[PDB]
């Protein structure tokens, strides 16, 4: 009797943590699909979930005209001639209509009063826009290839990126800070930062295929007060209790959230052309251990239950540091806060059988109108059995 | 082959226009930077 699997409300809530089920692509590097343009197959970002805080860190030389910023226009041929190697500018698509109107960045205000845009949230509106942008081939015919997007929720600007690459390394192909000098490309990689670019949301154009779906299907926010776990031997085991978990000492919870995205086991599609389908060390939580040390628990096991812990915060590679729903994803009319509620009156303390190997048992209850789930010592005689 | 390597890490189709449902056809106002 896994309380987190006990009814329809709970199953759906929990399923929002399953990145294999709903996101289905690489996280760190999303290259999940292949698409033909002029008889060549190209890799295309494909994930269904938006990736909160992900930005692409550039390693251009620290001098004009370089700005080290992926949201700057891709470089013009002119600009490149005026700069030398490496290529300047960034990843932003710089195309215009004949009247000169930019495709990117595009103001959210123009998207919220346009009849073609059917999304309810601002983030969706931007995803949808991305979804409705396809490349044209050498015959000017629309293809099925779509560039990823970044919503800047601070500026209410939606970006389409002309560059789908997310990771370039190796001094054979790219330079760090202009070194070596003859190289075309600067190096770059995906990052999340403990302080910067939280307001940036990166996504494949396929999050806007069903633009409202990310709201109930993706783990958009950090989850305060619980630890991710898997139901096993009749109780909820949090990642601290599993063999394959990676635990690091951290200075703050933010570092842990960064780690869920940056650890070397995270779902990645980067080479050979692998497709993670979203499997990898994508889940983790910050917690304070019994001795008062702040720690991070990193795991590749999809949560199917939660252990209660008011000092803990569970994160995923997809989601934000932020623990509360922002306005740009609330409809103009999900159940993120409400699904975990109870009343003492009806939810009585139920103690599961004794896990004899650990000599603990599940206890489930209602404390402060929310479900609490922990492991307590077995009863006295029940301990005879350990 | 540099093209295979690029394709592998998500190198993009070499394209000058995109169609968007809200703005129609969208093209580069100047030549896009190419190579070395
Ligand atoms: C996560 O997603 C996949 C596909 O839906 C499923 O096979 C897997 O068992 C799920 N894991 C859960 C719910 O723990």
């Amino acid at each position: 009797g896994n309380p987190f699997q006990a009814n329809v409300e709970m199953k759906t809530f929990m399923e929002r943590f399953n990145l294999t089920h709903h996101h289905q692509s690489g996280i760190y590097v999303d290259l999940g699909q292949d698409k033909e343009v002029d008889g060549t197959l190209y890799r295309e970002p494909a994930g269904l979930c938006p990736i909160w805080g992900k930005h692409i860190e550039l390693q251009q030389p620290d001098r004009p005209p370089y700005r080290n910023n992926f949201l700057e226009d891709v470089p013009t041929e002119k600009e490149y001639k005026q700069s030398g190697n490496p290529l300047p500018g960034g990843f932003n698509l710089n195309f215009v209509t004949p009247s000169g109107q930019r495709i990117s960045p595009f103001p959210m205000e123009l998207l919220e009063k346009n009849s073609n845009i059917k999304a309810s949230t601002d983030l969706g509106r931007c995803a949808e826009f991305a979804f409705k942008t396809v490349a044209m081939d050498k015959n000017n015919k629309a293809t099925k290839y779509r560039y990823p997007f970044v919503y800047d929720s601070k500026k209410r600007l939606c970006h389409i990126l002309a560059v789908s690459m997310q990771l370039m390394e190796g001094k054979k192909y790219c330079s760090v800070k202009g070194e070596p000098p003859d190289l075309t490309w600067y190096c770059f990689k995906p990052r999340k930062s403990v302080t910067e670019n939280h307001h940036l949301i990166y996504g494949s154009a396929y999050v806007g295929e069903n633009p409202d779906a990310f709201i109930s299907k993706c783990p958009n926010q950090a989850l305060r007060g619980y630890r991710f776990g898997v139901w096993k031997k009749g109780r909820c085991l949090d990642y601290t209790e599993l063999t394959d978990t990676v635990i690091e000492r951290v200075e703050s919870k933010a570092q842990c959230w960064v780690k869920t995205f940056e650890n070397d086991g995270v779902a990645s599609d980067q080479p050979d052309q692998p497709h993670s389908g979203g499997v990898g060390r994508n889940y983790g939580f910050y917690y304070v251990d019994t001795t008062g040390e702040g720690k991070c628990a990193l795991s590749d096991q999809v949560p199917d239950c939660l252990v209660s812990d008011s000092a803990a915060v569970s994160y995923t590679a997809a989601g934000s540091l932020s623990e509360e729903t922002p306005n740009f994803i609330i409809p103009s009319n999900p159940t993120p806060e409400t699904a975990l509620q109870c009343t003492a009156d009806k939810f009585p303390d139920s103690f599961g059988a004794c896990d004899v190997q650990a000599c603990k048992r599940q206890k489930t209850s209602c404390v402060g109108g929310q479900i609490q789930s922990t492991s307590v010592d077995c009863t006295a005689d029940e301990q005879n059995e350990c | 082959d540099i093209v295979q390597h690029m394709e592998d890490i998500g190198g993009a189709p070499p394209v000058s226009c995109v169609t968007n449902e809200i703005l129609g056809v969208t093209c580069a106002p100047q030549a896009i930077a190419k190579a070395t």
